[PDB]
C-alpha cells in the first residue's frame, strides 16, 4: 500500500500562528524534551560490575576448545579425519599413526587459534562426539608464539572442567 | 608597591615550568629519530596559505564595531550630571549609530 | 607575609583544575549509567596524582619543521593570563583592589585569545594553520555580545569596581531584573572559552583535534591545565555578578563557604552539558550571532538606560 | 550465482550498497559546505568490508 | 622598586621600539608592539591617569592588533625568519642601540654636559605632583564622561565612524 | 575519527569553502572474496558471507540460503521461516539503533550512543543463546534453520519486546524536535531527481524520497506475506526525511515480532 | 643504593595505570570494542580512557585486516607515538590473518609490520578476553627501568 | 521526607555489615558494598552471595580473597579463578 509522511500544510490563522510565534521566540519546544526527557536521570543505572559480576549466557555458546574421555579415558578422539575436512578456516591439523594395541589415534593435533573462525563446523561434524567447543572465555596470553595449540595443552584444557561440559550436552543435545 | 611582586611571581612558575616540562626529558637518551616523519596525518603539504576573503571580513567587520564602545564606555560615570537631557538625547545617538552601521552592512553578510 | 598570601593562592588553585578531570567523568559518567574511575582510587579520589606523572615522563616531541622561538612564548602564556586574571577576585576579600578593576577582566580576556593565534600559527600546516586562524575568528565575535551585556548591568549598579558589586545585590539576586541579560552571560562564556555545544576550537568532530595536536605530553599538560583555568573563573564570576552572597563583617568565612556552594554548583553546568548537545557546523555558528543575539543586546542597551532616569533610580556612584 | 553443475562453485558475485549510495556523493553534496560532508555520508549507511563487491 | 621605576620603564619602551622600526619579518612585528604598547600603557598608569591607560588594552592592543595579526595569513609572508639573524637586518640595528646609549652614557654622566641636555635635573621627580587633593571620581580623567559639554566633539566623531563602513562595504 | 568504522580515504579539491568537488578512494578494504569462493565448497564456504557486513548477521545468508533452494527446487519446512522472520526482522533492530546513532555521534552527541548500547546488548544473548556465538553466527544453511532453539527465548522475546518501544521514545525526545539538530539536518543533500532512481538506488533514499517500492511486499520472500505492515514513506528528499524512516521503522517491527510469536507452529526444522 | 628500586614503585606504577589506547576500526572486530566502551563492561573508568588523537597515545590496538594499501599507513602511525608504546594486536587477523591469509592482497600477519606485544585469538574475541589481554599487560610491566643505568 | 527513609537501609548497610572494619574492607576491594541476602559454601576463599531474585544480571555475584594456587595476595584479581563448577551458576547459563 503506501503512506505519505512529511505532507502537511500550515493552517494560516491567527489562532495558529501565535502557537508557532510563541515558539520561535519563548522557546517554548526545545526546552521540551532536553530540559526535561534527558532529565530522566533519576532510574538506576544499568552496570555490570565487571571483576566479580558477571552477565547471561546460554549452553550453547562457544569458545576455548577441550578433548572429553569416556570414563576410564580413551582419548575419545577416533582420527577419523573429519573435523579437519568441514573446517573453513583450515586450523585444524590431524595425523594418525596406529597406536600399539592396533586401536588407532592421534599423534599431533593442533588446532590455530588465531585462524579459527569459531564456526561450530567442528562440533557438529565428530560422529564419536569428542572434540567441543567450551563455554570459558579464558584467553589471551601475551605472545603468539602460544596460541599454537597442540594436543597435549588441548586434553588439560579439556580436563580443566568438564563439570562445565558433561553438564551442558546434556541439556543441548534433544533440539539437534 | 606590591603588584609586580603579583605578576613576575606568576610568570616564574610558569616560565620555570616548560623547562622541567619540555626540556628536561628532551635531552633524555632515547631514540629521537630525525626522520622526517612528523607533521602528522597531512604528509606533505606544500602550497601558500591562499587569500579565503569571508575569513578576512570577520576582522575588519568586528573592529569597527569595536572602537564606539570604547566611546559608548563612560555612561555609568556620566549618569551623575548637572543638565541629564543632553545626555539622554545624546546617549542614545551612538547606539542608533551603531545600529544603523548594522542594518546596510547586513545586505550582504555573505557566509560569514 | 604578602608573599605567602600569593602562593598560597597559585598552588591551592591547581588541585580544583587537577581534580576537575576526574569529577569531568563522575558526573559525565553516571549519565551514561555507569561509574567513574574507580578501581585504583579506592574511590578514585587518588586518580589524578597518577595522571599529572605520566606525562612529564613520556617524551615531548617537537616537530622538526617548527619555529622553536614561537613554540614556547606562546605556552609561557596559557597559563599567566589564566592565573594573573585570578589576581583581584572579591572573596569577599580580593587580594588587589582595583578602583576600576572590573573592566581589567575585559583586558585579560581579550589577550589570550593572542595566545591561539601564535601556537597554531607557531607549528605547522592545515591541520593547526588554518585550523588554529578559524577559531581566533569566532573568539573575537563574542566579545562584542559580551562588553555590551557586562556594561548594561553597570548601569543598574553605578561603578566599575567589585566592591560596590556586593552592596547592590543585597537583597535582591541581580537575576530577577535583567534576567533576558543573564542568558546571554552564559551562553557567550561557553561559546567563547571553547566548551561543549559550540566545540569546535578543539576539534572531535569538524577536524582531528583543534591546536592540541602537536603538542606531545610534556607541554600538553599546561593547556589541558591552561583551558580549565578559564572555566572555573569566569563561571567564579559569573556568580560574583548576578548570584550574590551577603558579605559578613563578622564571620567572613561564612561568606566562601556559601560562595563555593554556589560558584561550584554553576559550574556543574558545563559538564551537565556537554552530555547532551550537538555542534553547530561553523557557518551557522558566527551566523546566529549578528542576526540573532545581536540586535536585543543593543535594544536592552537603550533600555537599562533610560530605566534608571525615567524612575529617579540613578545608582549613588561617580 | 553461476555454478557449472558439480559441487564446488563458479562466480558467486554479490552485489550490496556501497556501489550506489556512495557512487551519488560527489553528485549529491556540490555546492554545500565541507562540515556537511561529513553528516551527508552517516545517511545513506555507508558501511566497509561489504564494499567487497 | 625606587623611584627610577618610570625611568626604567620607557628606556625599555624607546628600546620596545627599535626592534620593528627597522626590518623584523613582520610575524615578530607584533612582538615588537605588544611589548612597546604594554610598556606604554606601563607609563600612563602612574601620573594618576588610570582609566585612559587601560583602555589602550582593550581598544587599540587587545582588539586593533590582532586583526593586524589575523592578516598576515592572508598576505602571508613566503618561509618566515627569526630577525637579528641576518646580516641586512642586523647591520642597522645597534646603531640606533647605542645613540640614545651614547646620549645616555654621557647626557649626564657628571655634574653636567653640557646645556641642551643639562636642563633635565633627575630622581625626585620633581614636576611629579602638587600638593594634595580632594576627589572627584578620581580628580582628574576620572571625569572623562561628557555628554554635557562635549557634543559637537562626538557628533563628528559619531558621523564619521557610520560611514567607515560605506566605504569598505566596496572596495571590498 | 570519522570512518564510521572503516576506513576510507576521500579527496576533495574545494572551492575556498565550498566543496564542488570529491573523488574517494575505496579499495582500502577489499581482502580478495569471489576469488576465493570459487574454492570453496557450499556449506563451507558459508560464513564469509556473514562476515562480509558487521552488523546485519542473519540478514545475510538469508539472502544467499534463498539463492540456493531456488537451484535445487527445495523449499524449508513450516517451522523454518517462521523462525526467519523473527531473527530476519529483529536484525532490522540492529542496523536501525546504529544508523540513528554511531551516525549521531559524528554531529558530537555522546548519550544517544552511551544510552542505547546498554540496550544492543540486551540483543546479543539472543544470538548466543539460540546458537554460538558473539556476533557472526553461522545458522541459517540451504536447510533451513540449523537446529532448534531451547526451551525459552518466547519468555525472553517477549518480556524484552514490551519494554522496546520505550527506550525509542528516547531517541525521540532527544533528537526530533531539538533544534541544534533539525538545523544541522534539513534540506542538506537533497537528491530527488529521477537521477535517484537512474543510479539504481535501492531502498531508504527511495522510500523516505517519493518513489514507492519495496522488496518485501512486491516480492514474497519466506513466509513473509501472512504478516501486515506498512512501509513508511517521506516528504522531500533531503536527509531528515530519510531519517524520519528509521524511526518509524523501528516501530513497524515490534509489530512483526509481537505479530509472529502467536503463529509459529510446530513441525521439523 | 636501594632508593632506586623503591622509585620503580612509582614510575612503573604509573605507567600501567593510565593508559590513552588508539584503537583502528577497520573490520568486523571494531564493534566487539565498542561494547568494551559501552556500559556493560566499562572500558574507561577502570583507568583507561578511550581513544585520543595519534601524538598523545601510549597502547596502539590492531583490529581488523590489513590489506596491502594499509599498510604504508600503519608503520608511519606506530612511529610517531611517544616512547612508552606497546602494540597489542586483537582478532583472529592481526594474528596471521583469520582467513585471507591465502589470499593475494593481505598482508600476512601484522607481526611481519611491527614489534607486537601480547596477541588475543578469535573473530571477535568475545568483548571479554579482550580486557583479560589488557589484565596482561597492566601484568606485563614488572619491568624494571633499574639494571639498566644501576648494573651496567 | 526522602532524607531519612532510604537512609536506614545504608546505615544497617554500614553498622550491621561488618562494623567499621567489615565495611571499608568490602569497599576497598569494590563499590560493589552492597551485601547480598544469602551466601554459598563454595569453594577455597571465595564465596558466593547471591542477591534475592530483585535483579537481572547483576543479581549473581562473586568475592575473591587471597593466594589462591601461587599468587598475588588480593589487590590482584583478574576473574579467570572462580572454580570450573560455577561456569553452570555464576555466568548465568543455569
Ligand atoms: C554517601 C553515599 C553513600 C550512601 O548514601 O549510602 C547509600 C544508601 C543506600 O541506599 P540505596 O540502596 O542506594 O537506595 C536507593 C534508592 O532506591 C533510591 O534513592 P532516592 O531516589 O530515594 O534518593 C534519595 C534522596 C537523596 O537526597 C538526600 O541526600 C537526602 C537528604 C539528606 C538530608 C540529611 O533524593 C531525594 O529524594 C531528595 C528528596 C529531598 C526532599 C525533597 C522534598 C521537598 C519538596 C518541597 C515541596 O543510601 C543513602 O544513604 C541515602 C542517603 C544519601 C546520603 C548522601 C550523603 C549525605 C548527604
Ligand atoms: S573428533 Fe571427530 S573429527 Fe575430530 S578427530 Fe576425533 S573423530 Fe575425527
Ligand atoms: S572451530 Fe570453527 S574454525 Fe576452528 S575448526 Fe572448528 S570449525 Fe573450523
Ligand atoms: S574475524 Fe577476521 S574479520 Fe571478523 S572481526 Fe575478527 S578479525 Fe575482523
Amino acid at each position: 500500500t503506501y503512506k505519505y509522511v512529511n505532507l502537511r500544510e500550515p493552517s494560516m490563522d491567527m489562532k495558529s500562528v501565535t502557537d508557532r510565534a510563541a515558539q520561535t521566540l519563548l522557546w517554548t519546544e526545545l526546552i521540551r524534551g532536553l530540559g526535561m526527557t534527558l532529565s530522566y536521570l533519576f532510574r538506576e543505572p544499568a552496570t555490570i560490575n565487571y571483576p566479580f559480576e558477571k552477565g547471561p549466557l546460554s549452553p550453547r555458546f562457544r569458545g576455548e576448545h577441550a578433548l572429553r574421555r569416556y570414563p576410564s579415558g580413551e582419548e575419545r578422539c577416533i582420527a577419523c579425519k573429519l573435523c579437519e575436512a568441514v573446517c573453513p578456516a583450515q586450523a585444524i591439523t590431524i595425523e594418525a599413526e596406529p597406536r600399539a594395541d592396533g586401536s588407532r589415534r592421534t599423534t599431533r593435533y593442533d588446532i590455530d587459534m588465531t585462524k579459527c573462525i569459531y564456526c561450530g563446523f567442528c562440533q557438529e561434524a565428530c560422529p564419536v562426539d569428542a572434540i567441543v567447543e567450551g563455554p570459558n572465555f579464558e584467553f589471551s596470553t601475551e605472545t603468539h608464539e602460544e596460541l599454537l595449540y597442540n594436543k597435549e595443552k588441548l586434553l588439560n584444557n579439556g580436563d580443566k572442567w568438564e563439570a562445565e561440559i558433561a553438564a551442558n550436552i546434556q541439556a543441548d543435545y534433544l533440539y539437534r | 608597591m606590591n603588584l609586580m611582586l603579583a605578576l613576575l611571581t606568576n610568570f616564574t612558575l610558569a616560565t620555570l615550568l616548560v623547562i622541567i616540562a619540555f626540556w628536561l626529558p628532551q635531552l633524555n637518551v632515547y631514540s629521537e629519530k630525525t626522520s622526517p616523519y612528523e607533521c602528522g596525518f597531512d604528509p606533505m603539504g606544500s602550497a601558500r596559505l591562499p587569500f579565503s576573503m569571508k575569513f578576512f571580513l570577520v576582522a575588519i567587520t568586528f573592529l569597527l564595531f569595536d572602537l564606539e564602545i570604547a566611546l559608548l564606555l563612560p555612561l555609568p560615570w556620566a549618569s551623575q550630571t548637572a543638565n541629564l537631557n543632553t545626555m539622554l538625547t545624546m546617549a542614545l545617538f551612538l547606539i542608533i549609530l551603531l545600529a544603523v552601521s548594522l542594518a546596510y552592512e547586513w545586505t550582504q553578510k555573505g557566509l560569514e | 607575609m604578602f608573599m605567602i598570601n600569593i602562593l598560597m593562592l597559585i598552588i591551592p588553585i591547581l588541585l580544583a583544575v587537577a581534580f576537575l578531570t576526574l569529577v569531568e567523568r563522575k558526573v559525565l559518567g553516571y549519565m551514561q549509567l555507569r561509574k567513574g574511575p574507580n578501581v585504583v582510587g579506592p574511590y578514585g579520589l587518588l586518580q589524578p596524582i597518577a595522571d599529572a606523572i605520566k606525562l612529564f615522563i613520556k617524551e615531548p616531541l617537537r616537530p622538526a619543521t617548527s619555529s622553536a622561538s614561537m613554540f614556547i612564548l606562546a605556552p609561557i602564556m596559557a597559563l599567566g593570563l589564566a592565573l594573573t586574571m585570578w589576581i583581584p577576585l572579591p572573596m569577599p576579600y580580593p587580594l588587589i583592589n582595583m578602583n576600576l578593576g572590573v573592566l581589567f577582566m575585559l583586558a585579560m580576556s581579550s589577550l589570550a585569545v593572542y595566545s591561539i593565534l601564535w601556537s597554531g600559527w607557531a607549528s605547522n600546516s592545515k591541520y593547526a594553520l588554518i585550523g588554529a586562524l578559524r577559531a581566533v575568528a569566532q573568539t573575537i565575535s563574542y566579545e562584542v555580545t559580551l562588553a555590551i551585556i557586562l556594561l548594561s548591568v553597570l548601569l543598574m549598579s553605578g561603578s566599575f569596581t567589585l566592591s560596590t558589586l556586593i552592596t547592590t545585590q543585597e537583597q535582591m539576586w541581580l537575576i530577577l531584573p535583567a534576567w533576558p541579560l543573564a542568558m546571554m552571560w552564559f551562553i557567550s562564556t561557553l561559546a567563547e572559552t571553547n566548551r561543549a555545544p559550540f566545540d569546535l576550537t578543539e576539534g572531535e568532530s569538524e577536524l582531528v583535534s583543534g591546536f592540541n595536536v602537536e603538542y606531545a605530553a610534556g607541554p600538553f599538560a599546561l593547556f589541558f591545565m591552561a583551558e580549565y583555568a578559564n572555566i572555573i573563573m569566569m563561571n567564579i564570576f559569573t556568580a560574583i555578578l548576578f548570584l550574590g552572597t551577603s558579605h559578613n563583617p563578622h564571620m567572613p568565612e561564612l561568606y566562601t563557604i556559601n560562595f563555593t556552594i554556589k560558584s561550584l554548583l554553576l559550574t556543574m553546568s558545563f559538564l551537565w552539558i556537554r552530555a547532551s548537545y550537538p555542534r553547530f557546523r561553523y557557518d551557522q555558528l558566527m551566523h546566529l550571532l549578528w542576526k540573532n543575539f545581536l540586535p536585543l543586546t543593543l535594544a536592552l542597551c537603550m533600555w537599562h538606560v533610560s530605566l534608571p532616569i525615567l524612575t529617579s533610580g540613578i545608582p549613588p556612584q561617580t | 550465482l553461476v555454478s557449472d553443475g558439480s559441487s564446488r562453485p563458479y562466480r558467486c558475485k554479490i552485489k550490496a550498497p556501497g556501489f550506489a549510495h556512495l557512487a551519488g556523493l560527489d553528485k549529491m553534496s556540490k555546492g554545500h559546505m565541507l562540515a556537511d560532508v561529513v553528516a551527508i555520508i552517516g545517511t545513506q549507511d555507508i558501511v566497509f568490508g561489504e564494499v567487497d563487491r | 622598586m625606587m623611584l627610577y621605576i618610570v625611568f626604567i620603564l620607557s628606556v625599555i619602551f624607546v628600546m620596545g621600539f627599535v626592534g620593528f622600526s627597522s626590518k623584523p619579518s613582520p610575524i615578530y612585528g607584533g612582538l615588537g608592539l605588544i611589548v612597546s604598547g604594554g610598556v606604554g600603557c606601563g607609563i600612563v598608569l602612574n601620573f594618576g591617569g588610570s582609566f585612559l591607560g587601560l583602555m589602550v588594552f582593550l581598544i587599540y592592543l587587545g582588539g586593533m592588533m590582532v586583526v593586524f595579526g589575523y592578516t598576515t595569513a592572508m598576505a602571508t609572508e613566503q618561509y618566515p625568519e627569526i630577525w637579528l639573524s641576518n646580516k641586512a637586518v642586523l647591520g642597522a640595528f645597534v646603531t640606533g642601540l647605542l645613540m640614545e646609549f651614547f646620549m645616555v652614557y654621557y647626557v649626564l654622566k657628571d655634574k653636567e654636559v653640557e646645556v641642551v641636555f643639562e636642563f633635565n635635573g633627575l630622581g625626585d621627580w620633581v614636576i611629579y605632583d602638587t600638593g594634595d587633593s580632594g576627589f572627584f571620581s578620581e580628580e582628574a580623567m576620572g571625569i572623562a564622561a561628557l555628554y554635557s559639554y562635549g557634543t559637537w566633539l562626538v557628533i563628528v566623531t559619531g558621523w564619521s565612524l557610520l560611514i567607515g563602513v560605506v566605504v569598505i562595504m566596496e572596495i571590498t | 575519527h570519522p570512518a564510521a568504522h572503516g576506513v576510507l580515504r576521500l579527496v576533495m579539491e574545494l572551492s575556498g569553502e565550498m566543496v564542488r568537488k570529491c573523488d574517494p578512494h575505496i579499495g582500502l578494504l577489499h581482502r580478495g572474496t569471489e576469488k576465493l569462493i570459487e574454492y570453496k565448497t557450499y556449506l563451507q564456504a558459508l560464513p564469509y558471507f556473514d562476515r562480509l557486513d558487521y552488523v546485519s548477521m542473519m540478514c545475510n545468508e538469508q539472502a544467499y540460503s534463498l539463492a540456493v533452494e531456488k537451484l535445487l527446487n527445495i523449499q524449508p519446512p513450516p517451522r523454518a521461516q517462521w523462525i526467519r522472520v523473527l531473527f530476519g526482522e529483529i536484525t532490522r533492530l540492529l542496523n536501525h539503533i546504529m544508523a540513528v546513532t554511531t551516525h549521531a555521534l559524528d554531529i558530537g552527541a555522546m548519550t544517544p550512543f552511551f544510552w542505547m548500547f546498554e540496550e544492543r546488548e540486551k540483543m546479543f544473548e539472543f544470538y548466543e543463546r539460540v546458537s554460538g556465538a558473539r556476533m557472526h553466527a553461522a545458522y541459517v544453511r540451504p536447510g533451513g534453520v540449523h537446529q532448534d532453539l531451547p526451551l525459552g527465548l518466547m519468555d525472553d522475546i517477549y518480556e524484552f519486546s514490551k519494554n522496546f518501544s520505550l527506550r525509542i521514545d528516547e531517541l525521540e525526545e532527544m533528537l526530533t524536535n531539538n533544534r541544534i539538530w533539525r538545523n544541522r539536518t534539513v534540506d542538506i543533500g537533497i537528491v530527488t531527481a529521477e537521477d535517484a532512481l537512474n543510479y539504481g538506488f535501492s531502498g531508504v533514499m527511495l522510500r523516505g524520497s517519493g518513489i514507492q517500492w519495496d522488496l518485501r511486499k512486491t516480492q514474497p520472500y519466506d513466509v513473509y506475506d501472512q504478516v501486515e505492515f506498512d512501509v513508511p514513506i517521506g516528504s522531500r528528499g533531503d536527509c531528515y526525511d530519510r531519517y524520519l524512516c528509521r524511526v518509524e521503522e523501528m516501530r513497524q517491527s515490534i509489530r512483526i515480532i509481537s505479530q509472529c510469536l502467536n503463529k509459529m507452529p510446530p513441525g521439523e526444522i | 643504593e636501594y632508593v632506586v628500586a623503591k622509585l620503580d614503585d612509582l614510575i612503573n606504577w604509573a605507567r600501567r595505570s593510565s593508559l590513552w589506547p588508539m584503537t583502528f576500526g577497520l573490520a568486523c572486530c571494531a564493534v566487539e570494542m565498542m561494547h568494551m566502551a559501552a556500559p556493560r563492561y566499562d572500558m574507561d573508568r577502570f583507568g583507561v580512557v578511550f581513544r585520543a588523537s595519534p601524538r598523545q597515545s601510549d597502547v596502539m590496538i590492531v583490529a581488523g585486516t590489513l590489506t596491502n594499501k594499509m599498510a604504508p599507513a600503519l608503520r608511519k602511525v606506530y612511529d610517531q607515538m611517544p616512547e612508552p608504546r606497546y602494540v597489542v594486536s586483537m582478532g583472529s587477523c592481526a594474528n596471521g590473518g583469520g582467513y585471507y591469509h591465502y589470499s593475494y592482497s593481505v598482508v600476512r600477519g601484522c607481526d611481519r609490520i611491527v614489534p607486537v606485544d601480547i596477541y588475543v585469538p578469535g573473530c571477535p574475541p568475545t568483548a571479554e578476553a579482550l580486557l583479560y589481554g589488557i589484565l596482561q599487560l597492566q601484568k606485563k610491566i614488572k619491568r624494571e627501568k633499574r639494571l639498566r643505568i644501576w648494573y651496567r | 521526607m526522602e532524607l531519612l527513609q532510604v537512609l536506614k537501609r545504608g546505615l544497617q548497610q554500614v553498622s550491621g555489615h561488618g562494623g567499621l572494619r567489615g565495611y571499608l574492607r568490602v569497599l576497598f576491594r569494590a563499590n560493589d558494598v552492597r551485601v547480598g541476602t544469602l551466601v554459598g559454601e563454595d569453594k577455597y576463599g571465595n564465596k558466593y552471595y547471591e542477591d534475592n531474585k530483585q535483579f537481572f544480571g547483576r543479581h549473581r555475584w562473586v568475592i575473591y580473597t587471597t593466594e589462591m594456587n601461587g599468587k598475588n595476595t588480593f589487590w590482584d584479581v583478574d576473574g579467570s579463578m572462580v572454580p570450573p563448577e560455577w561456569h553452570r551458576w555464576l555466568h548465568c547459563m543455569t
